RNA sequence: ACCUCGAUGUUGGAUCAGGACAUCCCGAUGGUGCAGCCGCUAUUAAAGGUUCGUUUGUUCAACGAUUAAAGUCCUACGUGAUCUGAGUUCAGACCGGAGUAAUCCAGGUCGGUUUCUAUCUACUUUAAUUCCUCCCUGUACGAAAGGACAAGAGAAAUAAGG
RNA sequence: CCUCCGCAUAAGCCUGCGUCAGAUACUGACAAUUAACAGCCCAAUAUCUACAAUCAACCAACAAGUCAUUAUUACCCUCACUGUCAACCCAACACAGGCAUGCUCAUAAGGAAAGGUUAAAAAAAGUAAAAGGAACUCGGCAAAUCUUACCCC
RNA sequence: GCUACCUAAGAACAGCUAAAAGAGCACACCCGUCUAUGUAGCAAAAUAGUGGGAAGAUUUAUAGGUAGAGGCGACAAACCUA
């Protein structure tokens, strides 16, 4: 039974679950797009967020600096949550990743997902597209919206 | 008024620069070594 | 716990099973007859 | 316990030829309008996404050279500049990552 | 001495219990050496229940405290491909005894390996009972001692389901 | 993140993750380990050799102990041979076992418990637990604590 | 070349308490009390914990010896290549 737990059973324990998060969310920090497993890209995404989120707190703020120093396995990356990732998310309010399933993984066939922070300075990813408006099924329902508009 | 942590290699990790970073904790340990003799033990002690 | 009886030696092995020690004794020389009449490519050890 | 009979071909057919057994067919795949190689809906292209992983192989090994060692990330903007193009007012104060290549048309 | 010795694993205990009724308790009823309270006996009733402990390997029995009761049985003395091995029942050893001895004992006693990944069958979500408290009532009954039913009110405990 | 280890010698094995090419830590070819370390010794005939070791100094012993030459005669005139590799040996196996010694006493050396996902039962290991505290059980077995006293043999 | 015993000449035994100890606690090392797992297993006897000894009648590397009407044995009819 297991109603309601919200995080998943990673790694040889609780720690080794901390700690692999931990390497995939500097990996993240790193090179702003990375490929992981489907469920670890998941678990990870929150705490990239969180990451975020503590950046925006600021550089002053000794809470931040020490979650900031725990989760940044490499310490050349603190400056940049602090003064590259925070300050590009300081207008937007959440939403900082963007995950994305991937081909299964050619060794196991394991489902893996590519997670990214948006506005990197890599590539583009092919991101999947809406339908463009001009398609038969748009251009009906625009004529629906048109109706309704006029009659109000 | 930031306290940035120092940018050093993780003295744990398996990686050159860990490797690095223990080959200097040991040589940090000769340098506080007090006597010549503890020093000389220090450097020697390590057969290879 | 057993299995492992064979503790090798070279000097046990020649000083029990060798060519010197097999013609030591007639008995020792009836056996590497016997090896060499049945065409054994190792009459001794 | 051990079995007390050999199962027969034809038990051991309808146990293994069972619906349940066989592969589904996937109705989810469609062509990619991009590239036009098949791909799952709701997974990427796998061609489209090689491409994207390539350039950003490449891009990546500039940023390491650029770098030049462990531990240097920088702590400003980054922006990938292609052959024929300089940096905009936008790009100034941001760490320029030249590839010899002309841009990608996907890029942008 | 009829199946099984090219193995049908064995006494108690744990777990889960299926069943019978020749009913221990709860229900209904007849009799009584049934005044009442306890009871005894018989007909009907197997839906439900039928305790925890001290020694002892004990099933039992004895004892302690309870209970409405701590029922008699069958189920390979139910159930070891679910479990335990304390007894018994190998190989070691001591005491008493037998023998010249090896060794043995309807004797005691200390120790002593519990295998199996399930092929098939079968199966895996089918309106509750009881005790007690008050009152009736210190009434009916009875010389007293003692002492009820029924009706009513309240409390719980177990069991099932959440 | 782990470090029981690890590096050498011995013993054992005998080319057994070096390069190249083919396949699909395999096959074929090519290469390699260089003595100072170690092994491989000693001209005769007599003749010597009571007094441990233990920081050898006190003491202290008993179990009474690994370490020595001289006399004469011969004789220099001349640095060979062999081991040197490895991820290794004995256990039918890339076996959780066995495996002497010197250093390192946690390491500078050596390694990876998780193929991916889910988090059903049953099972294994561990941690926590209301009140009680052996009522369990053959027995306090196991676990937790650190805890008295009396008996047989 | 295992094992029982022996022969030659070797080696190991931290630390603490005590004091010349077949002394105590306790590493390495030797053993294998009890439990769990395992039972075609990692293992034709192991693993984890727990435990006995651990300066001695100790443990152990090397070479040699005793051979089946036998050897060896602090007798368990032990051990002598599962
Ligand atoms: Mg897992
Ligand atoms: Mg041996
Ligand atoms: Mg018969
Ligand atoms: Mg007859
Ligand atoms: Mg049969
Ligand atoms: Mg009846
Ligand atoms: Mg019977
Ligand atoms: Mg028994
Ligand atoms: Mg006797
Ligand atoms: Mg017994
Ligand atoms: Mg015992
Ligand atoms: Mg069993
Ligand atoms: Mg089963
Ligand atoms: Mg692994
Ligand atoms: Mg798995
Ligand atoms: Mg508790
Ligand atoms: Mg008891
Ligand atoms: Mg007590
Ligand atoms: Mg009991
Ligand atoms: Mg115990
Ligand atoms: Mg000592
Ligand atoms: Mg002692
Ligand atoms: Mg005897
Ligand atoms: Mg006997
Ligand atoms: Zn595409």
């Amino acid at each position: 039974i297991s109603h309601g737990r919200v995080f998943r059973r990673m790694g040889l324990g609780p720690e080794s679950r901390i700690h692999l998060l931990r390497n995939l969310l500097t990996g993240l920090v790193r090179h702003e797009r990375i490929e992981a497993p489907w469920a670890r890209v998941d678990e990870m995404r929150g705490y990239a967020e969180k990451l975020i989120d503590y950046g925006k707190l600021g550089d002053t703020n000794e809470r931040a600096m020490r979650m900031a120093d725990f989760w940044l396995t490499e310490k050349d990356l603190i400056p940049k949550l602090f003064q590259v990732l925070a300050p590009r998310y300081k207008d937007q309010t959440g939403g900082y990743t963007r995950m994305l399933q991937i081909p299964n993984r050619s060794l196991d066939r394991a489902k893996m997902a590519v997670i990214e922070y948006k506005g990197n300075c890599l590539p583009p990813l092919p991101l999947p597209r809406r339908d463009s408006h001009l398609t038969l099924l748009n251009q009906l329902l625009q004529g629906l919206r048109q109706d309704l508009r006029q009659s109000q | 008024v930031a306290r940035y942590p120092p940018i050093v290699a993780s003295m744990t990790a398996d990686s050159k620069a860990a490797r690095l970073r223990r080959i200097e904790r040991w040589q940090a340990t000769v340098h506080a070594a007090e006597s010549v003799d503890e020093k000389l033990r220090i450097l020697t002690k390590m057969q290879f | 716990a057993r299995g492992n009886e064979y503790q090798p030696s070279n000097i046990k092995r020649k000083n029990k099973h060798g060519w010197v020690r097999r013609l030591s004794t007639p008995a020792g020389v009836q056996v590497i007859l016997r090896r060499m009449l049945k065409g054994r490519k190792s009459l001794s050890h | 316990a051990a079995p007390k009979n050999r199962r027969t071909i034809e038990v051991n057919r309808c146990r293994r030829r069972n619906p349940q057994k066989l592969i589904k067919v996937k109705n989810n795949i469609d062509v990619c309008p991009e590239c036009g190689h098949l791909k799952q809906k709701h997974v990427l292209c796998a061609y489209c996404y090689e491409k994207v992983c390539k350039e950003t192989a490449e891009i990546r090994r500039q940023i390491g050279k650029q770098e030049g060692g462990p531990f240097k990330a920088p702590t400003i903007e980054t922006v990938v500049l292609y052959t024929g193009e300089t940096p905009s007012e936008q790009d100034q104060g941001k760490r320029i990552i030249e590839r010899d290549r002309k841009r990608p048309s996907w890029f942008t």
